[PDB]
């Protein structure tokens, strides 16, 4: 089967460097922000 | 007795109206919160939809 461990072993020094460099950061993202949310307008319609 | 009849009829009407408004406010709040289709959430099925 295909193994991903070789890639992790190859990039381990870079992973350690990033972890050292990412202490004052927020790993991850939120699926709600958008470049147009700050200037958008919400509408709500109730026909019945 | 006749006066009591006349008064309590209107009193019951007012109580029924207040109860209907109580139901309507909760229904509207739930519909706005969960974005359910309008008119779909009725008074009869309130408990089932709540659960």
């Amino acid at each position: 089967n295909m193994n991903v461990r070789p890639l992790l072993n190859y990039f381990e020094p870079l992973f350690t460097w990033l972890k050292d460099q990412n202490k004052n950061s927020f790993v991850g993202w939120s699926t709600d922000w958008s470049p147009y949310a700050d200037q958008s307008i919400k509408v709500r319609i109730s026909l019945k | 007795i006749f006066a009591s009849i006349v008064t309590f009829s209107i009193y019951g009407f007012k109580a029924t109206f207040n109860y209907e408004n109580c139901l309507k406010k909760v229904s509207l709040l739930l519909t706005n919160t969960f974005d359910l289709e309008d008119g779909f959430l009725t008074a009869s099925n309130l408990e089932q939809v709540k659960g």
